[PDB]
């Protein structure tokens, strides 16, 4: 069903309109990772001056989420496990001999101190987010600092600590009766599809490279067992996908999905490693061939929340959320940056734009046509919700 | 504060002269935030409140390497499960511990008279296992280990080795990549999954001619001054009938864990779902496989062991032509017949109205 | 047939055998009247999915998932995870990022401790001395935040001593307060100003190898342009188009496959812009001597005139205009001794096959050529093909070349790469593909290095032009390959045989039969035989496999045509 | 060398279980439903019902309840696979909370039972028994495996655990894993 089409600069919807919400909390950026090893609040603060040098804040309000507490924690994770994460720090790991690799908290993603502190700022944003979704008050929640996809429920794995996707989307489960999850992270966020599968509440669509690449999991037959059989969509893809290939991937699909699945609530995680250039996502996607896909997700016009994610390069991670914000508002971004304290960090054209590799894109038209009819096949069940 | 970090010097530094050579030629809008920001505390659940010796590195039960406790008298290290009993590494023992050899030997002072006193009264005790006596009494006298099977189980298969940690390797492991440690240093970036290559991807190597796919017969080579037109042969470990990534749905090189399968073996694996299990047994070599080709060979059933030839039971085309033919016949008179039932009940319900 | 297979598992399990051929399987399907199906995740006994889990209320149990389990050690197969190869460069371009975070990570953790130490002596300052005396300050110092002065205090206060700074600070503020913040402060601006002093630094160094780590395909274009553009690799391409072609035929649904190569040429000019390339390449290579250089020129610019219908006077007329705007016929060439003289002189049914089918106002033109004039055009199409890339992305570089709004801001502090503007390598917002040809030539000649070259056409052409880096290779090879037809007698001859063949404005099908088997008698039978088919009315070029025992023409639709075919071939004493 | 003939059908059983408790990462799920006290009465109880001599079944009961008492003594020294003890402690540990002291003869399947006869030669082989006594003991045990050998389609049956229940074997968390296996 695959059909190659040109890609069209991105355009603001005339009569779409909706008050969003930034959330923000002054210390997200405060606590670094061991020793620069791919992830980095940071990415978070450099963000959130351009949103501010834009003129942005007079378009949305902007809110500090109180963090999360234990109590609320808990609504996915198992108590030892919060426990252990609650008192562990680099000081007395070696007393945790043990649950350090129950937990697989203490291993290639170790934890720097602040882990508890930063982990309850990004729940309770993302909770905080859902919450005032549900109560009405706005139609997209922005919080570039959640979006740990890859947490499992007794352990961690790969820096998602704290699987704030799954708290969020139960706070938004305790109104809504169907929740779609978009995941355009290059990759799958198993997390939240185990903590999901066997469930006809919540609908996920996971547009993930496939391979011997982590983490190992979503090929195309992983669609939900028991009750929740039809509901998980993964779209498994190949290197180097590009603006017009993904476009033309992620239309079509998605339109099937909001048209017979028809949620009430979206979460879309717009993480920034799906793009060209990133420390480690191998494909090759624009500035603009990214913000495409929330831009479709916004022209459906139901409430939607918009999570940050991966993204190891902080300057295109940051660039990207910027555009992603102001295309959420309504406004197409001048493509010359203003001034900011982390102007040297985007040279050397000091511009807004995101540039893509010539890399070669091996996603042929005969496999994402096989790739489409088979989850088109698939889909033709969840007609009845 | 004068201590290093990665940019080589203390950070209140800047360049040195060497750096600087070999590297060259030759108001603000979120001042605010702290009067925007208000706090949001919306959520559903605010209520919730919320002589010196060394020990051995290799655990000697299982002889693999990690954390282990070690005795004050033998070099042996064991790990905290692999103890009798599993010592929890919470409540260490007190004082020095020792393993059960240790223990054996200071408990008999090292005197083979009071060792043989000892087996004699400990066999003399339990007269109703006589049998046993000896080893019911050697048991306490040796260290733990871990079950490895014997060699008379894993030789009596071929088809089953013995991994690096005694692990199950049933030769459907591909192999590790040795010259991929020569693949950490590589060449350039024409890296393992094959991007942008297949020159010597669509050739039959040996031949010289083309590895082509079963599904489309033709390899697609497209040109190299057009390479939007290839689309990734590659060829089965078992069959070596090679298929492009369109044809097969997959979408990678299968190159780490096992090796890939065609869809062109049968099963090995059936659950028939009404969920009846394997027909396939294991290769018992070593030479002692019954092969019997039997004297009736249209209406036998035998296995889903079979041997095709021009316990294992060999088997002749000619003898499954007539068994599924059979199957096909038989199935077609019994859905007939079915069917005619239907008819007759049918057809009598309605004279009855 | 055992009842261990499941009949719509069968079917399944055979469409993979017969779904290749509609009919046998159509029939197969009629004749025979015709849990974990994701295989990462297992099932955990329930057992184990009763944990403490604190604070679940009823929904979360309804909805979420607590019995399958997924890993990526299991779908892994306990060793895999291959990644990315993240060339060098970006590696340099990673490990500056690094360094930035880490700086700014350090300054805004000192910033954001000392102004809650600022505040602290601001709230201590004002009060009287006996609550001076005794103010404490609770464990976070009245922030919401726990960690971040105490891990600013240990880096800076040598982490024991971190430690007792720590204490003394919580459990008397009014003494350590005041001077913690000055240690603060002070080292605070010596950080920042460290931070500037290196800040230029990585600057620098990201713009030198900013470009060359968007775009490294370019560097798999020197060795792909010098192993995939030998003569085995261009044989080997038309004759897997052969082979493919052949094994489909085989399938009779599958419809008549085409010729073998085709080749579009919508725009002449760029042949002009070939043989200019040419020329300067000739002039400046001394492999050859200055007779032979103008036999390779005259013999470019007569067979490209000859082959692509283009009148000499016009390609003179824009050979001489091109070299203004930048400050004999051709048997007598392939024979070296004329060309020597001239320069230092300066039944029934036969009769009916023969009769039907004699093409009149010639449009379409045959060649039959050996590796060598097969290669040549080779090289020819793939130069013709990149500078067409080239000539039609040039409207839309021009465009955006000229709206490159450069902030000054940046260039007035030297911020941006003035270097490629030093040496006039910068893309002036006049017409690119001139500039593009300018800079060709220059390297050709030797006036521009090749790094140089490479980086102006990265900047100008971020991504997409990357194919031109070896538009001196191929261009030597070209010329190298015209240098064939002026020595290989018998290729001379075959092209000789082609120009008296093109020179004739009408010819029959036996005429065609005779060119073949008078070119192959040139050959041996361990050579082979493309065929060049031009088509004048839509400059369409067919490059097709010639099979020892395939047609002269290709093969014709009607069967009268093929009778007539097979009789006139007959009638020769050639085998047929 | 003291040599026993286990039937080839066992072998594949124990190789079987070779998979299963090794890179498939799985366990034995406990406690089993028959163990080795009940395999080992029915056993004995069968052969009785056909032994005449009163010498024979005095051996049979002799040899039943040594094994038995080898089975207490022996599975938690040498008859359990690295990743399987932890099971065995945390069961160990349960027992110490309800101050029920642990014999595996009521807990533990056949399968480990089938591990000790295979590894009983070399047992055996490291006594001072004498030839006659150790003879005696191999052909009570190949009678024995002779047994099994009919009763391993009651026993020893797959059932993929991850699609029905109550399997012969059941899948361990990563958690499992983490502890037992990479301590
Ligand atoms: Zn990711
Ligand atoms: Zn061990
Ligand atoms: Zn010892
Ligand atoms: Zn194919
Ligand atoms: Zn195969």
């Amino acid at each position: 069903v695959y059909e190659a089409t040109p890609f069209d600069p991105i355009t603001v919807k005339p009569s779409d309109k909706r008050r969003v919400a930034y959330f923000y909390d002054a210390d997200v950026g405060n606590y670094a990772y061991g020793a620069g090893h791919p992830m980095k609040p940071h990415r978070i603060r450099m963000a959130h001056s351009l949103i501010m040098n834009y003129g942005l804040y007079k378009k949305m309000e902007i809110y500090r989420a109180k963090p999360a507490t234990k109590q609320e924690m808990c609504q996915f994770h198992t108590d030892e496990y919060i426990d252990f994460l609650s008192r562990v720090t680099p000081d007395n790991l070696e007393m945790f001999k043990r649950e350090s690799v129950k937990f697989n908290v203490g291993d290639d993603c170790p934890v720097f101190d602040g882990l508890y502190e930063y982990c309850s700022i990004s729940g309770g944003g993302s909770m905080e987010g859902a919450a005032r979704l549900n109560r009405g008050k706005c139609d997209v929640a922005v919080n570039y600092a959640g979006g740990l996809h890859h947490a499992k429920k007794s352990e961690a794995s790969g820096f998602c600590y704290l699987n704030d996707i799954v708290l969020g989307i139960i706070e938004l489960l305790r109104y809504h009766p169907r929740v779609l999850y978009i995941d355009i992270d290059v990759h799958h966020g198993d997390g939240v599809e185990e903590a999901f599968y066997t469930t006809d509440r919540v609908m996920t669509c996971s547009f993930h490279k496939y391979g011997e690449f982590f983490p190992g999991t979503g090929e195309l037959r992983d669609i939900g067992v028991g009750a929740g059989k039809n509901y998980a969509v993964n779209v498994p893809l190949r290197d180097g996908i590009d603006d017009a290939t993904y476009r033309s991937v992620f239309e079509p699909v998605i339109k099937k999905i909001m048209e017979w699945y028809q949620p009430s609530a979206v979460v879309l995680q717009c993480g920034g490693d799906s793009l060209s250039g990133d420390r480690l996502g191998c494909f090759n996607l624009s500035m603009e061939g990214h913000a495409n896909c929330v831009n479709y997700v916004k022209s459906f016009g139901i409430p939607m929340m918009v999570v940050g994610g991966g993204g190891y390069t902080m300057r295109n991670v940051a660039r990207t959320w910027c555009f992603e914000t102001g295309l959420l508002n309504n406004v197409v971004l001048d493509k010359d940056l203003p001034y900011n304290e982390y102007y040297e960090y985007y040279g050397p054209d000091y511009k807004l734009s995101v540039r893509p590799s010539n890399m070669f894109n091996v996603n042929t038209p005969e496999y994402l046509d096989k790739v489409m009819t088979n989850i088109f096949a698939n889909l033709e069940n969840t007609k009845y919700a | 504060d004068s201590k290093v970090s990665v940019t080589g010097l203390p950070l209140n530094k800047g360049p040195s002269e060497k750096i600087k050579r070999e590297s060259l030629w030759n108001d603000l809008k979120t001042f605010l935030t702290e009067n925007m920001t208000e706090e949001s505390n919306i959520r559903s659940t605010i209520g919730w409140n919320g002589i010196d010796f060394e020990n051995e590195d290799f655990c000697s039960a299982c002889n693999q390497s990690g954390s282990f406790l070690c005795c004050d008298t033998c070099p042996k290290s064991f790990h905290f499960l692999c103890l009798d009993p599993p010592i929890d590494p919470n409540n260490l023992p007190k004082g020095d511990w020792h393993c059960n050899e240790c223990k054996f030997k200071i408990f008999i002072n090292n005197s083979m008279a009071t060792l043989k006193k000892i087996e004699s009264n400990f066999i003399k005790q339990n007269n109703n296992v006589k049998i046993f006596a000896k080893l019911l009494f050697n048991i306490d006298s040796h260290n733990p280990k871990q079950f490895q099977l014997p060699n008379y189980i894993k030789e009596t298969f071929p088809a089953v080795k013995t991994g690096s940690r005694g692990q199950y390797s049933d030769e459907n492991d591909k192999i590790p990549l040795t010259d991929r440690q020569l693949f950490n240093t590589s060449y350039g970036q024409s890296i393992t999954k094959l991007d942008s290559y297949n020159p010597d991807t669509h050739i039959d190597s040996n031949s010289g001619k083309f590895l082509i796919c079963y599904k489309c017969n033709q390899t697609r080579l497209g040109s190299w001054s057009h390479p939007e037109n290839s689309r990734l042969i590659m060829t089965c470990d078992y069959c070596q009938t090679p298929w492009h990534l369109d044809c097969v749905p997959r979408a990678s090189f299968k190159n780490l864990g096992s090796k890939w399968k065609c869809p062109l073996h049968s099963p090995t694996k059936v659950y028939k779902k009404i969920y009846k299990v394997w027909k396939k047994q294991r290769l018992i070599n070593k030479k002692n496989q019954l092969y019997y080709e039997p004297l009736q060979k249209i209406g036998y059933q035998n296995n889903g062991n079979i041997q095709i030839i021009p316990k294992i039971t060999q088997i002749d085309e000619n003898s499954i032509k007539y068994d599924f033919f059979d199957k096909i016949y038989k199935s077609k008179m019994v859905q007939k017949r079915k069917l005619f039932q239907f008819q007759e009940s049918l057809i009598d319900k309605l004279v009855s109205n | 047939s055992q009842d261990i297979l499941d009949l719509d598992d069968l079917v399944e399990k055979v469409d993979f055998y017969l779904g290749s051929n509609k009919e046998l399987f159509t029939w197969f399907k009629n004749f025979v009247g015709y849990e974990a199906f994701g295989p990462s995740y297992k099932r955990l006994p329930k057992s184990d999915t009763f944990m403490p889990c604190s604070g679940r209320d009823d929904m979360c149990w309804e909805v979420l998932n607590d019995e399958w389990v997924g890993h990526p050690v299991w779908a892994s197969e306990d060793s895999g995870f291959i990644a990315h190869r993240k060339n060098q460069y970006e590696e340099t371009l990673f490990k500056i990022e690094e360094e930035r975070h880490e700086y700014d990570f350090y300054i805004e953790s000192n910033l954001r401790t000392i102004q809650c130490l600022e505040t602290i002596v601001n709230k201590i300052e004002n009060m009287t001395e006996n609550e001076k005396a005794n103010f404490k300050l609770p464990p976070g110092l009245g922030h919401t935040s726990m960690t971040i002065y105490k891990k600013v205090i240990r880096k800076v206060y040598d982490k024991e001593r971190g430690f007792e700074i720590i204490d003394a600070l919580h459990e008397h503020p009014a003494v350590t307060a005041p001077v913690v913040l000055k240690r603060l402060k002070q080292k605070d601006e010596e950080w920042r100003r460290a931070q500037r002093e290196w800040n230029k630094v990585w600057r620098e160094l990201e713009q030198k190898v900013f470009f060359k780590s968007l775009d490294h395909l370019g560097l798999t274009f020197k060795q792909a342009d010098k192993k995939l553009l030998t003569t085995k690799q261009l044989i080997s391409e038309i004759s897997s188009i052969k082979v493919d072609q052949t094994n489909k035929k085989i399938h009779w649904l599958t419809p008549k496959p085409k010729s073998q190569l085709d080749f579009d040429f919508p725009d002449k000019n760029i042949f002009y812009d070939i043989l200019c390339l040419a020329d300067t390449f000739i002039t400046h290579t001394t492999a050859y001597s200055n007779p032979d250089k103008e036999r390779l020129k005259d013999l470019l610019k007569y067979f490209i005139s000859l082959f692509f219908s283009i009148s000499f006077e016009k390609i003179e007329e824009s050979l001489y205009s091109h070299k203004q705007n930048v400050s004999m016929s051709l048997l007598d060439i392939l024979h070296r001794s004329r060309y020597q003289k001239l320069k230092r002189s300066n039944g029934n049914l036969v009769e009916e096959a023969n009769s039907q089918g004699i093409i009149q106002n010639r449009s379409i033109f045959n060649l039959f050529a050996n590796t060598n004039i097969y290669i040549f055009f080779r090289h020819w199409t793939t130069i013709y093909e990149r500078l067409l890339e080239i000539k039609q992305m040039n409207e839309r570089v021009t465009k955006e070349i000229n709206t490159r709004s450069t902030v000054t801001f940046a260039k007035d502090l030297d911020l941006l790469s003035s270097q490629l503007s030093e040496m006039g390598l910068d893309f002036v917002g006049e017409d690119a593909y001139k500039q593009v040809l300018r800079l060709s030539r220059r390297l050709i000649n030797g006036d521009l290095e090749h790094q140089w070259f490479e980086e102006s056409l990265r900047q100008a052409y971020n991504n997409k032009a990357f194919k031109l880096y070896t538009i001196d290779k191929v261009t030597q090879s070209l010329v190298k390959h015209a240098h064939t037809l002026m020595t290989d007698a018998k290729t001379a001859e075959i092209m000789a045989l082609f120009v008296k063949d093109r020179n004739a404005s009408t010819t029959s099908a036996k005429d065609q039969i005779i060119y073949r088997l008078q070119v192959r008698s040139h050959m041996s039978n361990t050579e082979n035989m493309f065929r060049i088919e031009f088509d004048k009315r839509t400059l369409h070029v067919s490059i097709q496999y010639i099979a020892l025992d395939d047609l002269t023409l290709k093969e014709p639709k009607a069967d009268e045509d093929k009778w007539k075919y097979y009789v006139t071939s007959y009638a020769l004493p050639h085998p047929t | 060398k003291i040599s026993l003939q286990i039937p080839i059908k066992l072998k594949s059983v124990l190789v079987d279980d070779w998979e299963y408790v090794t890179k498939d990462k799985k366990i034995c799920r406990l406690p089993a439903d028959v163990t080795v006290e009940m395999v080992l009465n029915k056993y004995e109880h069968e052969v009785s019902q056909e032994l005449e001599s009163p010498g024979s079944q005095s051996q049979l009961s002799e040899y039943c309840a040594g094994l038995k008492l080898y089975f207490d003594k022996c599975l938690g020294n040498m008859l359990l696979y690295r990743l399987e003890r932890l099971q065995y402690d945390e069961l160990l540990k349960k027992s110490s909370k309800d101050q029920k002291p642990l014999v595996p003869i009521r807990i533990y399947g056949a399968i480990h039972l089938l591990r000790l006869i295979s590894v009983l030669p070399e047992l055996i082989s490291s006594t001072t028994m004498d030839l006659q006594s150790c003879q005696l003991l191999i052909k009570q045990t190949e009678d024995f495996l002779v047994w099994l050998l009919m009763h391993v389609d009651e026993y020893f049956n797959d059932k993929d655990p991850n699609r029905s229940d109550d399997a012969l074997y059941v899948n361990t968390s990563s958690q499992y894993e983490g502890v037992a296996l990479g301590m």
